[PDB]
RNA sequence: AGGACCGAACCGACUAAUGUUGAAAAAUUAGCGGAUGACUUGUGGCUGGGGGUGAAAGGCCAAUCAAACCGGGAGAUAGCU
RNA sequence: ACACAGGUGGUCAGGUAGAGAAUACCAAGGCGCUUGAGAGAACUCGGGUGAAGGAACUAGGCAAAAUGGUGCCGUAACUUC
RNA sequence: AAUUCCUUGUCGGGUAAGUUCCGACCUGCACGAAUGGCGUAAUGAUGGCCAGGCUGUCUCCACCCGAGACUCAGUGAAAU
RNA sequence: CGAUGUCGGCUCAUCACAUCCUGGGGCUGAAGUAGGUCCCAAGGGUAUGGCUGUUCGCCAUUUAAAGUGGUACGCGAGCUGGGUUUAGAACGUCGUGAGACAGUUCGGUCCCUAUCUGCCGUGGGCGCUGGAGAACUGAGGGGGGCUGCUCCUAGUACGAGAGGACCGGAGUGGACGCAUCACUGGUGUUCGGGUUGUCAUGCCAAUGGCACUGCCCGGUAGCUAAAUGCGGAAGAGAUAAGUGCUGAAAGCAUCUAAGCACGAAACUUGCCCCGAGAUGAGUUCUCCCUGACCCUUUAAGGGUCCUGAAGGAACGUUGAAGACGACGACGUUGAUAGGCCGGGUGUGUAAGCGCAGCGAUGCGUUGAGCUAACCGGUACUAAUGAACCGUGAGGCUUAACCU
C-alpha cells in the first residue's frame, strides 16, 4: 500500500535509516505497493560508514506495511510501522546480511529464499 | 442447456477443510413447474415458460389464473422463459428441481441491479473530481466539457453524463458452483450477484466455454 | 440562459397541457351520517366509518 | 432469513474459549509449507472482538522485535487450531485501539482476578 | 440514499428534532388529543409508544429514565400511574392515526393522533 | 519611560469562499494588522473649480473628477452614423 | 429608493469559571428574525470524520490541517548590547 | 545581481531529478558613489527558496449533518 | 470592430491514419536472440515527478507503448487566471521632458435563474381496428474488444562459444469496467460510554439543555472503497497485405483470365444490455361482454332505458424502486408499515441497595442497564364497506374450407 513519495523503515543492516520510495515497478499506471515486490528507493539518512551513503538510487522490496495482507481465510497481518529490505539494483539481491524485525509468509520465493533464511520470526 | 430461477437468501461464506474462507452466495431455488412449452409450429421457436414462489389466491388476476389453470400447475409469483438447445424436450406441468445443476461447473447469473436513483458523473462514469481549491469556484463535481466548439456544434449520442443507476438487467459471467441441495432447494455459488436480498435471479450454465 | 425568439401562444399552450389538476371523481360516504367526504378522511362533524371520534 | 442461520450452523466450530478484552491470548495456528504442517504459537494481549455468527474474528496485538504485529483471527477458520488465556486482564472497554500508542511501561494491562 | 434508512429529518435540525418530539409527547400524555400534521403523527407513534410500555413496569431506575425524556415531574407520574395499568394488556398499537384534511395557512396535511383507550 | 510587547472596545482592510438581475450601486463569513499615539471620535467652523486639499494615487472635493454640480451662449459644430 | 445581513455619538453594566468590557452558560429584560408543509436525487453552499501514503496537487502549502494557557528548567549564530 | 539580451552563462551546494534559490568567477548588451555606493541588528498582512510537524491539497475520493435545488399550497419578476 | 475572449493548465472528450505498442506478412548486408526496412491493419491501450506561467524542452525513474495530427492552434453561458497586456511602483536603457522600451521586477474584481437545437435520463397522451393481463420473437442500436512477467516444451532447434527460439500449453499480475458487503475497513450528528464549564429539575443523588455532534472513545444497519468475485475468451463466416494448387492466353512459365485452398486484435458473428412508435406498429397464451326500445333528410348515423364484465384507475399502508411521475409489495380470505415479544449487535458491569475506606473511590447484585435502520415472529394500531373509468360480440372486400 506503498506508491510514491513514501518514507521508508529499513529492516536490514545496509546502512539506510529512512528511504523514500520513488518508483513503483512492474506495471503502467501501477499506484500501489503490497509486500514482496520490487520498488526503487532513494536513502534519505544512514549511519556514518554502512555500505550505502545518502541519495543513491536502487531497488527494495517490501516487508512489512501498515496495511496488511490479506490471508486466504480472511484473516490479516499488519504492523505498526512500514519497512523495506534492500537490494542491489541489478542482481536483485539483498545488500545487507541480516534482518531485523519479522517478516511476513508471501515473501516465500526464488528471488527471496536469502531474505526469509535470514529472518528472525515468521 | 435451459437455466433456472432463483431467489437470493443473502450471502455468508463458506471455511474448506484445508483453510480458504470462500465467499459464497445463497440462492433459494424452488423447483421451477414448466407452465407453457412451445415449439416451432406455432411459434416459431423453440423455448419453456416456468414459474415459482407462491402468490396469493385474490391477487392473482382472471387471465393470469386461466393461463395457469389450462397448465395444471399451481400460481407462482411469475413468469421467465428459457430457450431450449438441440435435443432437450420438456412437457407442460414437470417439475424442475436444484439436481440439474448437479453436474455443471460454471454459472451465469443474471438479475437486476440494486437502484440508486439520480446518479452524478462521478459515480455513473467514474470521472475524476476537480480541484476543491486554488480558486475553484462553483465547479467541483461537474463533468465540465462536454463537447468541442463550432465544428460540430452539438453533443453526440451516447454522451456519459449523470443519470439513472440501477434499476436494469445485469449478467455476471463464469461463477463457479459451491454445492448443490435439492434437500434444502439450495445453490452455493462463489463471489457476488446482482440484486438485493430476496430479489429475483436467473442462473444459467455458462455458455463462456 | 437568455430566449433568443419570442414564443407563440401555441407553445405556451403546448407546455401548459399536463398543467391541469384532476377532481377527486369519488368521495365516500360514512355509514351512519350519510355525509360526503374523503376516503380514508374523517368527515365534517367528527365521524370516520362510522363511529364518532371528535 | 432462517435458511441463512441453519447453514452457518452446521460449519459453526463447537467450543470456543470465553475470553474479553484485556486477555493475553495464546493461539495456535496451522501453516502449511511443502508437504508438511506445523502449529504455530501466536502470544499477545487481545485488543478487538467482532462477534458476528459464522464470521467472528478478533484481533490481538503482539509486540516482536522491538515492534508491534498486529493480527486478526476468523475464530470459526480451521487455519486456527488452538486458543488459550493465559492471563486474564483488566480493561474498561471493549475496544483496545488506544495501545497502537502506548509502549513499555505504558503498555501495561492490570490483571483482573476474577 | 436512504436505502433501509429509517427516521425523517423533517426539514430541521437534529437537536430541534429530538426538542419537539420531547415536547409534543408531552401533550399527548397531557390532552390525549392533538391535530397536527400528518408526518409529524407517524412518528410521534414512533417515540411516545416505547415510553408507555416502558413505563408499564414501575420502578425507580424507570421513572429516572421516564424523566430523561420528556423533562417533566407532572407527565412521569401521569405516565405511570395511569397508563401503566390502563395499557397492560395492549401488545402495540398505543395509538391511531385519523386524517382530517389539510390547513388553511399553508395546505399541510393534518392528522389526529389518538391514545385507543380514551372514550 | 517607550511613535515598547500580547490582546478586547475602537480604527482599518492582507488572504480565501460566498455573493455577484446580491441581503448590500464594495458586503457577509473564517482568519488578519494597529490598538497611549504621526491614535481615534462627537460638535461647529475654514479652504472651491484651472481652484482647494493631498505622509503624493492625478487621489479626494455630496455613490460624479486628467478639471465638480446647476443654469445660460446652445438648436455649439459634426466632411460621421 | 425597500418593514434592507450595512452605517450612526454618549450613559448603566449582575452570578459561575475566567487576568479581563475576551470567551462559554446564565439573572433582570427582550426576541424566535412576515411564507410554510414534505421528500431525503444529481449538483451548489456551510461544516464533521477517515484506511494507507503525507505536498506527489498547484504558478504558488491557496485552502485546510496543526500550535495555543500558567509556573519552572533551558535556549544558538548575529548585534547598534 | 529589482539591472545580464545571448542565458537554463560556467562551477559548487541542496534534489533521484532544480529555467527558481544559495555561494563563487567576471565576457558589467546596459552597476557605481546623495535623481547616493556597499554592509547593516531589529522590524514587515513585503518578494524568492528550503526543512520539521501537519493534514482530502492530492493518488481518489467515501460517508454523514444542515441550507437550497425537487413536490404541494400563497404571492410572484428579468435580461431578451 | 452597434464585440466571434488570448496562451497555458484542469475536467470531458471525438475523429483521421502518414501506426507508438499489440496483430499479420514480404525483403534483409535476416545463424538464433535482437534489429533495419516496407506493406496490410484505427479494434483496444497509449506514464509519474524536478525546473519553468509555459506549449516545447532537459533531467530522474517507469512502461509493451509513453504516436503524429484535425476538431474557433477542441473545450472560460465548464473551471483557473500563472503569462501576455489596464490603471500603482522600481531597475537598466532612450528621450531635455511628459513618457517609452512581447526587456526585467512586486501587486492587481473572470457575470448569466437555459427559450430553441443537441445530449443524458424519466413520464403523460394517442396509435397499433372489440377491450384487457401476461410471456416472447427479432428488424435495429449500444457496451465490451488492452497487455506484461514466470514456468513446461528446452536449456531443445540454431550457434565454434557466448548466448538462445518459433509453434503450442500452463500459471500469475498492471490498468479498465461491472456487481456485491461474506471478509478488512471508512462513515455512521438516530446506539452506548468517558469528560470540562455552566444553567435547570427544591436539594444529595441521578439526569436534561448549551458550548462546532461542546470535546472525544468505540460502534448497528445502509452506502462505500482501500475490500471480494467476474470479464475482455474459445469458436464460426467473408477477407486485407501476403501464401499457394491446376492452367492457358503466349507449345515454356505464371495465384487468374475459368475454377479451387489458406490468410490479422480490422469486418460479419459469437458475449452482455436496450429493443414492436419495427406507423412494416409483430408472435403466442389466457380472460371478459351474446338485453331491448325508438329517431332520421338510411349513415362505419343518432338517441333512450337497463346493463358496468375482465381489467384499469383512485385511496391507504409502503419499499434495499424513486427528484416528481413511474416501478414493485400489501389492504382484516392481512405480516404492507409501525408498535410489541424473543434474539442478535454495539457500548461496557446501569440505577438503587449493602460493605470497606475520614475521602476521592473500589467491590457484591453484575457481562448488569440501555440499544437505531438487523433476524424470527406477533392483528395491537392504521391499511372501510363502497363508488369511478372501462361495454352489449366487434367494419368492408376477396380467397379456402365447413354445408
Amino acid at each position: 500500500m506503498i506508491q510514491e513519495q513514501t518514507m521508508l523503515n529499513v529492516a536490514d543492516n545496509s546502512g539506510a535509516r529512512r528511504v523514500m520510495c520513488i518508483k513503483v515497478l512492474g506495471g503502467s499506471h501501477r499506484r500501489y505497493a503490497g509486500v514482496g515486490d520490487i520498488i526503487k528507493i532513494t536513502i534519505k539518512e544512514a549511519i556514518p560508514r554502512g555500505k550505502v551513503k545518502k541519495g543513491d538510487v536502487l531497488k527494495a522490496v517490501v516487508v512489512r506495511t501498515k496495511k496488511g495482507v490479506r490471508r486466504p481465510d480472511g484473516s490479516v497481518i499488519r504492523f505498526d510501522g512500514n519497512a523495506c529490505v534492500l537490494l542491489n539494483n541489478n542482481s536483485e539481491q539483498p545488500i545487507g546480511t541480516r534482518i531485523f524485525g519479522p517478516v511476513t509468509r508471501e515473501l516465500r520465493s526464488e528471488k527471496f529464499m536469502k531474505i526469509i533464511s535470514l529472518a528472525p520470526e515468521v | 442447456m435451459i437455466g433456472l430461477v432463483g431467489k437470493k437468501v443473502g450471502m455468508t461464506r463458506i471455511f474448506t477443510e484445508d483453510g480458504v474462507s470462500i465467499p459464497v452466495t445463497v440462492i433459494e431455488v424452488e423447483a421451477n413447474r414448466v407452465t407453457q412449452v412451445k415449439d416451432l409450429a406455432n411459434d416459431g421457436y423453440r423455448a419453456i415458460q416456468v414459474t415459482t414462489g407462491a402468490k396469493k389466491a385474490n391477487r392473482v388476476t382472471k387471465p393470469e389464473a386461466g393461463h395457469f389453470a389450462k397448465a395444471g400447475v399451481e400460481a407462482g409469483r411469475g413468469l421467465w422463459e428459457f430457450r431450449l438447445a438441440e435435443g432437450e424436450e420438456f412437457t407442460v406441468g414437470q417439475s424442475i428441481s436444484v439436481e440439474l445443476f448437479a453436474d455443471v461447473k460454471k454459472v451465469d447469473v443474471t438479475g437486476t441491479s440494486k437502484g440508486k436513483g439520480f446518479a452524478g458523473t462521478v459515480k455513473r462514469w467514474n470521472f475524476r473530481t476537480q480541484d476543491a481549491t486554488h480558486g475553484n469556484s462553483l465547479s467541483h463535481r461537474v463533468p465540465g466539457s462536454i463537447g468541442q466548439n463550432q465544428t460540430p456544434g452539438k453533443v453526440f449520442k451516447g454522451k456519459k453524463m449523470a443519470g439513472q443507476m440501477g434499476n436494469e438487467r445485469v449478467t455476471v459471467q463464469s461463477l463457479d458452483v459451491v454445492r448443490v441441495d435439492a434437500e434444502r432447494n439450495l445453490l452455493l455459488v462463489k463471489g457476488a450477484v446482482p440484486g438485493a436480498t430476496g430479489s429475483d435471479l436467473i442462473v444459467k450454465p455458462a455458455v463462456k466455454a | 440562459a437568455v430566449q433568443q425568439n419570442k414564443p407563440t401562444r401555441s407553445k405556451r399552450g403546448m407546455r401548459r397541457s399536463h398543467d391541469a389538476l384532476t377532481a377527486v371523481t369519488s368521495l365516500s360516504v360514512d355509514k351512519t351520517s350519510g355525509e360526503k367526504h374523503l376516503r380514508h378522511h374523517i368527515t365534517a362533524d367528527g365521524y370516520y366509518r362510522g363511529r364518532k371520534v371528535i | 432469513s432462517n435458511i441463512i442461520k441453519q447453514l452457518e450452523q452446521e460449519q459453526m466450530k463447537q467450543d470456543v474459549p470465553s475470553f474479553r478484552p484485556g486477555d493475553t491470548v495464546e493461539v495456535k495456528v496451522w501453516v502449511v509449507e511443502g508437504s508438511k504442517k506445523r502449529l504455530q504459537a501466536f502470544e499477545g494481549v487481545v485488543i478487538a472482538i467482532r462477534n458476528r455468527g459464522l464470521h467472528s474474528a478478533f484481533t490481538v496485538r503482539k509486540i516482536s522485535n522491538g515492534e508491534g504485529v498486529e493480527r486478526v483471527f476468523q475464530t470459526h477458520s480451521p487455519v486456527v487450531d488452538s486458543i488459550s488465556v493465559k492471563r486474564r486482564g483488566a480493561v474498561r472497554k471493549a475496544k483496545l485501539y488506544y495501545l497502537r500508542e502506548r509502549t513499555g511501561k505504558a503498555a501495561r494491562i492490570k490483571e483482573r482476578l476474577n | 440514499m436512504r436505502h433501509r434508512k429509517s427516521g425523517r429529518q423533517l426539514n430541521r435540525n437534529s437537536s430541534h428534532r429530538q426538542a419537539m418530539f420531547r415536547n409534543m409527547a408531552g401533550s399527548l400524555v397531557r390532552h390525549e388529543i392533538i391535530k397536527t400534521t400528518l408526518p409529524k403523527a407517524k412518528e410521534l407513534r414512533r417515540v411516545v409508544e416505547p415510553l408507555i410500555t416502558l413505563a408499564k413496569t414501575d420502578s425507580v431506575a424507570n421513572r429516572r429514565l421516564a424523566f430523561a425524556r420528556t423533562r417533566d415531574n407532572e407527565i412521569v407520574a401521569k405516565l405511570f400511574n395511569e397508563l401503566g395499568p390502563r395499557f397492560a394488556s395492549r401488545a402495540g398499537g398505543y395509538t391511531r392515526i385519523l386524517k382530517c384534511g389539510f390547513r388553511a395557512g399553508d395546505n399541510a396535511p393534518m392528522a389526529y393522533i389518538e391514545l385507543v383507550d380514551r372514550s
